[PDB]
């Protein structure tokens, strides 16, 4: 999981 | 076996030694009250809700959770013996964010910003 899209 | 959150850190413990010191009072009145109003404070104002935020791995990686909602309650409850114990909780909160996430992440920029400010404010504490 992650808090946001990969930059 | 839906994901759940752990119970939050304690904010009350009648058997733990505690004091209300000038420096602790400053940590509440100046420093936390300040940080709490920052534009980037909102993710940090409560325990991470890994169920809401769909982060089922958060509490697999983060075993010493901390947030400024728990800090605020602790300071309000006179939970601490000294300012250093409180400053330790801020550091755990920042360090958790850096462990779980990656450099450059928005959540990481936010923490970094709050942390610069926290450091600025505790640079001079009462005596």
């Amino acid at each position: 999981a992650t808090k946001a899209a990969r930059k | 076996m839906g994901s759940t959150n752990p119970p939050p850190p304690e904010t009350s413990n009648p058997n733990k030694p505690k004091r209300q010191t000038n420096q602790l009072q400053y940590l509440l009145r100046v420093v936390l009250k300040t940080l709490w109003k920052h534009q980037f404070a909102w993710p940090f104002q409560q325990p991470v809700d890994a169920v809401k935020l769909n982060l089922p791995d958060y509490y697999k990686i983060i075993k010493t959770p901390m947030d400024m909602g728990t800090i605020k309650k602790r300071l309000e409850n006179n939970y601490y013996w000294n300012a250093q114990e409180c400053i330790q909780d801020f550091n755990t909160m920042f360090t958790n964010c850096y462990i779980y996430n990656k450099p450059g992440d928005d959540i990481v920029l936010m923490a970094e910003a709050l942390e610069k400010l926290f450091l600025q404010k505790i640079n001079e504490l009462p005596t």
